[PDB]
């Protein structure tokens, strides 16, 4: 009953604030949406990055973004998740949400007590955040109550991976008692989490053997079934197993020599993985049987951040390594070269990229705790358009597969 | 603390030059102004528009209401966030 | 010839999301071409006329040598957009109706 | 738990039956034989699988024996698995 | 290099089998210039090398050395006379500086075991999981950390719940606990506290819901 | 086992009874063919004296024992740990008694007094047939190892 | 004079329709999420002990 403090004036002042924000960036975002590059329907083989939102906040500069994930409704959230990577400089981890309404002021903020070395939204609810930490605590954060805590924890009691939690994961769950979790660890291997009354309870999937268990650090999920996932390994290996031990390591795509540091599937043609790792090389590589071989191999100057395959199209991805050099390559335009090489940060070494599903934009993260948002020229992004007579998932298996013969009979 | 938070953020930005919370008939309150000779120009001109506005929008039919205003001048932007309890006042040269 | 153009400005403008309408109403609000019937019309016409006259008088009794190219209002529903263009032997307040929800 | 668990074991059932059922139709006959070899030591493992995650649930002296003779297959390959939890039931009576 | 095999798969003419022998030197330029960038990295970056991912300090250095000499070896069993001799002349100084590294660093990791093993305590003993991979161990190896992460995980925990219920407090309650608290035998005492927990977790909420 | 403390039906959907006299708590059946438990839980310490159901959920139970509790044994969920252990008394527990709408107990302890309790929203429910379902499957498997001993003798 | 004044405002109203289809600004997440997830462990409450 004292105005000044009424709550619908909070809410009004929030979205004022807001329609003063877009009044201060008015050309960055009109040209995130309604913009082609206008001089590269000219020279056919090289693209363009353009750099557009840069989103800092003074808690960040002291820490290392270390994850990024977007929120499936709406198609302007964030979830970067600023920790450290360095052996000596160990911080306390971050957590801030973002908009692209307003990008200065994040949303919403959270202030863990390590390392946020991952993070995920809920595919179908749409709020709830899982995330995990240097020293093993995996932890779920509700995003609605504006209450900068947690809503479940992990203890000693329950479980703890006791070592980095590098990735997790949401399962779907369907209308049952429960929500589900996946994850993975340095020491030990895969657990699933669940959801019960006000605790998260472990169940150990799988362990990653050869001295010790063999530690690791990134998989991944193919979505189309989801028993079958990706892991990677640091004695160097890449693995393949399903939702059992069912033949531990089902498929064992073994080619590398240091810790592997990333896989992705590609929503298109689900028998064809990319990876990547810290040797300098990222190699993309065929699954239902050619265990033993590499379809093709793009070796480069510094090891590599990340990558990720386009949400678009089956053909183009990108690669983020540890120069200031985003490279992006259309599998099908060059063939053993990058289409467009582009530095954009200074004096920092990026390492995360994370591509989005709908509006053609890309995030990729620096190492000084900052992330900075690029566009892609049209060059890029090709997709086939459908016809009356086909289907557009098809002509996208075509090009691969037509890609995948060349170079398979071309290398040998 | 967040009320106050949010007025010295968005105080602070690269074109703000004031803003006002007024009222339902008068006596604003929380300005920010470093002199009061124009503050009360704003208090008694502006929710006179607002309340207009909020005339021709819910005429047409009467299921709709008022939410925002913006005036685009010259050389200023006004955004008056009216609502039931008062007026709100922005002013921002982009 | 020229109203082929403004006309093309008409499908220009409509061919965007959500726009609902296009007006043109001159000084002395009475509309002259539409996009609505003529009573919605009509109405608009004489509402938005008094709003943006009172408007322009604001803005010049709060500062002298300021005056206005544009004006917003918000409804939950539709956002009527005022543009006016205050000069003389020509001063005409196109008016705009749209939306982002349909389509 | 074990519902779960039984379908697990019905998953396990249903492609023993399929794949014995496509070897129902003289010298390549190694080459299938040693595929039904991997069939066989590679869905050993969802056994081994499913009787791990259903041997902390036993919940007494002797839940584990209505849980570990519902099956017995002996073999040389549950065998190295299940020396160390014998030794469980060893230490569970022991404490 | 691939492509050069490639072009001696296709086709057979003996004068072009002999001539296929000769663009090996033209190859050889570029695995020569490649031999000037990696011996670049080698000087510039010798004191401070850029590791990978949470790599600690000295052998996470060793594998940096090494990836720069096993990315110049491995086309060296390929590519194998004059130029030939300056050219393997400085791949031969380049392998010497990269054998440098890998041999001072894993000296001066014998002396910091020496050190660090009386925070840090994980590198001295973290190291040799990463040493085991290729180079010889030390006095005492890791046999010591079936225990030391259940030492610290146990004990950031029953310390941690030291706060908890006592923020239900609002004494010789306290007492008890701050001398249980306090005192190869590091297992009892842990007995000691979690029993001693449990008995003032059971207190006070019985006199919170016999209070309110 | 023993001195047997404890008899019960369940209610809510069916008739299985059961049996938390002695320090194990199981859950027996009705049948002819089924002479043995079907849920049996935990083999305890302080040797068990007695508790029952719910009436307005289905199959929660309820021990006391020697030193005294009410393990709210929720009993679709876990399976072999007290879901809450509560020590009313230090003194022994010999008594139990349920509110007819369920969310209140009741006991009397070792000398004197008694004490009564009072249970939140822990005590409703949404699905009264699946546990029907896991209380009517998990014997099945004891009657399919009874054929296993005619099987065993006969081979 | 007509036909130059309406092309000149037909240019900047369709600069401002871009903009409001841009990004749409007034639009509050989670406006309506009625499902809340909890904190649900046993409570156990003595009312009176009759003795």
């Amino acid at each position: 009953v004292p105005t000044l403090q009424s709550p619908t004036l909070m809410h009004s002042l929030g979205t004022l604030d807001r329609m003063v924000n877009q009044n201060m960036y008015e050309e960055v975002a009109m040209d995130f949406k309604y913009w082609d590059d206008a001089s590269d329907a000219f020279r056919p083989g090289e693209g363009s990055l353009l750099p557009l939102w840069r989103f800092v906040s003074d808690k960040s500069k002291r820490r290392q973004v270390t994850s990024v994930c977007w929120n499936p409704l709406y198609d302007d959230m964030f979830a970067v998740g600023y920790g450290s990577y360095e052996f000596l400089k160990q911080a306390s981890g971050l957590i801030n949400i973002y908009s692209l309404k307003n990008p200065s002021h994040p949303e919403y903020t959270f202030h863990t007590e390590s390392g946020v070395m991952c993070v995920h939204f809920h595919p179908e609810f749409a709020n709830l955040l899982a995330v995990g930490c240097y020293d093993g605590s995996v932890l779920v954060y509700d995003v609605r109550l504006k209450k900068d805590e947690p809503i479940y924890q992990a203890s000693v009691r329950t479980g703890k991976l006791n070592d980095p939690v590098w990735q997790i994961y949401w399962q779907p769950d369907d209308a049952q008692k429960s929500l589900q979790f996946v994850s993975i660890s340095s020491d030990g291997a895969v657990n699933l989490w669940t959801l019960t009354k006000s605790e998260l309870i472990p169940e150990c999937l799988m362990k990653l053997r050869v001295a010790a268990g063999g530690c690791c650090m990134d998989f991944c999920k193919m979505p189309g079934q989801e028993s079958i996932y990706l892991v990677g390994t640091e004695e160097g290996a890449i693995h393949r197993c399903s939702k059992a031990y069912s033949s531990q390591y089902l498929s064992t795509y073994v080619s590398h020599h240091l810790a592997v540091y990333a896989v992705h599937w590609n929503n298109i043609h689900p028998s064809m993985f990319l990876s990547a790792s810290c040797r300098l090389d990222h190699q993309a590589v065929g699954l239902c049987h050619d265990p033993k071989r590499a379809v093709m191999n793009f070796d480069l100057n510094d090891s590599i951040g990340d990558v990720s395959w386009a949400a678009l199209q089956p053909t183009v991805f990108a690669a983020v390594t540890d120069d200031g050099r985003v490279h992006v390559f259309d599998l099908a335009q060059n063939k053993l070269l990058p289409l467009c090489s582009q530095k954009v940060v200074k004096k920092a070494k990026l390492t995360k990229l994370v591509f989005n599903p709908k509006h053609p934009i890309v995030l990729v993260g620096d190492d000084k705790g900052c992330v900075t948002s690029l566009k892609l020229s049209p060059n890029l992004r090709i997709t086939s358009k459908p016809e009356k007579g086909q289907k557009f998932e098809d002509l996208e298996v075509a090009k691969l597969d037509g890609v995948v013969e060349i170079a398979r009979k071309s290398d040998a | 603390s967040d009320i106050e938070s949010t007025l010295t953020r968005i105080q602070g930005h690269k074109g703000v030059i004031g803003v006002i919370i007024v009222n339902n008939q008068g006596v604003p309150l929380r300005s920010t102004f470093e002199h009061d000779a124009m503050t009360k120009q704003y208090a008694d001109l502006v929710p006179g528009l607002a309340d207009l506005a909020r005339n021709l929008v819910r005429d047409l039919d009467p299921q709709n209401d008022l939410e925002f205003l913006r005036i685009r001048s010259h050389k200023h932007e006004i955004m008056v966030a009216a609502k039931d309890d008062f007026v709100l006042l922005v002013i921002q040269d982009p | 010839v020229d109203i082929a153009a403004v006309d093309e400005t008409f499908k220009r403008l409509q061919s965007h999301k959500g726009v609902l309408g296009i007006i043109v109403i001159n000084a002395e609000g009475i509309a002259i071409r539409t996009t609505f019937d003529n009573d919605l019309t009509v109405q608009y016409a004489a509402l938005v006329s008094h709003f943006t006259v009172k408007a322009r008088s604001a803005v010049r009794k709060l500062d002298g040598d300021n005056d206005l190219k544009f004006l917003r209002i918000r409804s939950k529903k539709h956002e009527i957009m005022i543009a006016p263009e205050f000069e003389r032997s020509h001063e005409y307040y196109l008016v705009v109706v749209q939306d982002p929800s349909r389509e | 738990k074990g519902k779960v668990l039984t379908n697990g074991v019905k998953a396990i059932h249903q492609d023993f039956t399929s794949a014995v059922e496509k070897f129902q139709q003289a010298k390549q006959f190694d080459e299938d034989f040693f595929g039904f070899r991997v069939v066989i030591k590679e869905l050993e493992r969802r056994l081994a699988a499913i009787i791990i995650q259903a041997f902390d649930d036993c919940t007494t002296i002797g839940t584990t024996f209505k849980l570990l003779d519902s099956f017995e297959l002996d073999r040389e390959v549950i065998a190295h698995d299940l020396e160390k939890k014998h030794t469980d039931l060893l230490h569970s009576y022991a404490r | 290099l691939s492509l050069l095999a490639q072009f001696q798969a296709i086709m057979q003419r003996e004068t072009l089998q002999q001539d296929l022998e000769n663009k090996y030197m033209v190859i050889f330029q570029n695995y020569a210039k490649d031999l000037d960038a990696v011996q670049k990295l080698y000087e510039k970056n010798k004191y401070e090398p850029p590791v990978p991912r949470n790599a600690p300090p000295v052998a996470g250095n060793i594998m940096w050395a090494r990836q720069l000499l096993r990315r110049i070896e491995a086309p060296m069993q390929l590519a194998q006379a004059k130029e030939s001799k300056k050219n393997i002349k400085t791949y031969n100084k380049v392998a010497k500086a990269l054998i440098e590294f890998e041999t001072l660093w894993h000296q001066a990791w014998i002396k910091s075991i020496e050190q660090c093993k009386a925070q840090l305590v994980r590198e001295a003993k973290y190291m040799q999981r990463f040493n085991i991979r290729c180079s010889s161990p030390s006095q005492m190896v890791l046999l010591q950390e079936e225990k030391f992460k259940f030492y610290h995980n146990q004990l950031t925990h029953l310390v941690r719940e030291y706060e908890h219920v006592l923020g239900r407090g609002a004494r010789p309650h306290l007492d008890d606990m701050e001398r249980k608290i306090a005192p190869l035998n590091i297992d009892g005492y842990l007995h000691r506290f979690k029993q001693g927990l449990a008995r003032l977790e059971e207190l006070v909420r019985k006199v919170v819901d016999l209070t309110e | 086992h023993g001195p047997i403390y404890g008899l019960r039906r369940n209610p809510f959907n069916s008739k299985y009874f059961l049996s938390i006299g002695d320090w194990t708590a199981r859950v027996w059946v009705e049948d002819t063919a089924v002479k043995t438990p079907i849920l049996t839980t935990k083999y305890h310490p302080t040797y068990l004296t007695g508790g029952t159901w719910s009436p307005s959920r289905p199959g929660v139970f309820f021990t006391i024992k020697m030193d005294g509790a009410m393990d709210v044994w929720d009993l679709y969920y876990k399976h072999n740990e007290p879901t809450l252990t509560v020590q009313v008394s230090d003194l022994a527990l010999t008594a139990f008694a349920v509110q007819e709408s369920g969310g209140t107990v009741a006991v009397g302890t070792s000398d004197g007094c008694t004490s009564v309790l009072q249970l939140s929203t822990g005590l409703s429910e949404a699905s009264p047939a699946e546990k029907a379902n896991i209380n009517a499957m998990f014997e099945r498997e004891t009657t399919r190892e009874k054929n296993l001993e005619k099987a065993i003798k006969e081979a | 004079d007509y036909i130059r004044t309406v092309v000149q405002l037909g240019s900047s109203v369709e600069d401002l329709i871009k903009q409001n289809n841009a990004v749409d600004i007034y639009q509050e997440y989670f406006t309506n999420v009625t499902m809340d997830h909890t904190s649900e462990a046993p409570h156990v409450k003595t009312v009176t002990v009759f003795k």
